[PDB]
């Protein structure tokens, strides 16, 4: 359902 | 939020989205206060009668976002947390009394048009505003009815007697509490629902047209039932407590 | 912050978002 956060954080 | 209508853009810029990393998902709102403390309800990280007890690790906070499930580059940041306080004397075991919680960033977050924190009242903004039919305002990324919202949501509702709110439910009532929302009789409607948790009920002071966070989002029978109304943690009676946390770990 | 509470899109550019004027027009007393 979300979009995919930068795996940095 | 049931009722409401789409915030307008940097609307709620001290609006915080709590969310889980995995499954990755939105626990709870909250608030801003300072570039390195986010406010929001005790029972969003704590409530043992649903086995919800979160460490600092499983959650994430998303600062200046709109869009609900939307990675919003360029616009929103995300923080990790350093420490999570929760009050030592939040009643989770009965009527959810004293529902409020801190947690202190591992890093400050940089304010811009979409993040900036909100103020938190003083003695005499909360004698002043907390007052029956005086309005305030709930955000939040909650349910629209008891789906999903595609942005933030927001309503604006009046504080509620005290006595009404008490003769509304059948749960005890505190002074660290009091209720908002419309009465039957009154035709509008609005209320906070499943999602919203630890968001700010927020009032602009007519004195400094500042913005005050004067409750948090912290329950209700339902969502927006007639005769029913939206509990709220009193923010200026638990104060104290907040500043020792921010004095003692700030 | 001597600046909280005032937003960059709003109080801070003398703008007034769509539904403010209710809260004020409540705060009767
Ligand atoms: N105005 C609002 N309504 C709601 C309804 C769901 C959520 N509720 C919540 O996040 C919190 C989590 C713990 C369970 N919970 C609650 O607010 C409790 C009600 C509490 C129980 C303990 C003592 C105080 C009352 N659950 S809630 O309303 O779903 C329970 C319920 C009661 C009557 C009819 C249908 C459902 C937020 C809001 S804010
Ligand atoms: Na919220
Ligand atoms: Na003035």
């Amino acid at each position: 359902d979300f979009e995919e956060i930068p795996e940095e954080y | 939020i049931v009722e409401g209508s789409d915030a307008e853009i940097g609307m709620s810029p001290w609006q915080v989205m709590l969310f889980r990393k995995s499954p990755q998902e939105l626990l709870c709102g909250a608030s801003l206060i300072s570039d390195r403390w986010v406010l929001t309800a005790a029972h969003c990280l704590l409530y043992p009668p649903w086995d919800k007890n979160f460490t600092e690790n499983d959650l994430l906070v998303r600062i200046g976002k709109h869009s609900r499930t939307r990675y919003e580059r360029n616009i929103e940041k995300i923080s990790m947390l350093e420490k999570i306080y929760i009050h030592p004397r939040y009643n989770w075991r009965e009527n959810l009394d004293r529902d409020i919680a801190l947690m202190k960033l591992k890093k400050p977050v940089a304010f811009s048009d979409y993040i900036h924190p909100v103020c938190l009242p003083d003695r005499e903004t909360a004698a002043s505003l907390l007052q029956a039919g005086y309005k305030g305002r709930v955000t939040g990324w909650g349910n629209l009815k008891e789906g999903q919202p595609s942005v933030l949501q927001v309503v604006n509702l009046p504080i509620v007697e005290r006595p009404v709110c008490k003769d509304s439910t059948r749960i005890r009532i505190t002074d660290n509490m009091f209720c908002a929302g419309y009465k039957p009789d009154e035709g509008k409607r609005g209320d906070a629902c499943e999602g919203d948790s630890g968001g700010p009920f927020v009032m602009k002071s007519p004195f400094n047209n500042r913005w005050y966070q004067m409750g948090i989002v912290s329950w209700g029978e339902g969502c927006d039932r007639d005769g029913k109304y939206g509990f709220y943690t009193h923010v200026f009676r638990l104060k104290k407590w907040i500043q020792k946390v921010i004095d003692q770990f700030g | 912050e001597a600046d909280c509470g005032l937003r960059p899109l709003f109080e801070k550019k003398s703008l007034e978002d769509k539904t403010e004027r209710e809260l004020l027009e409540s705060y009767i007393d």
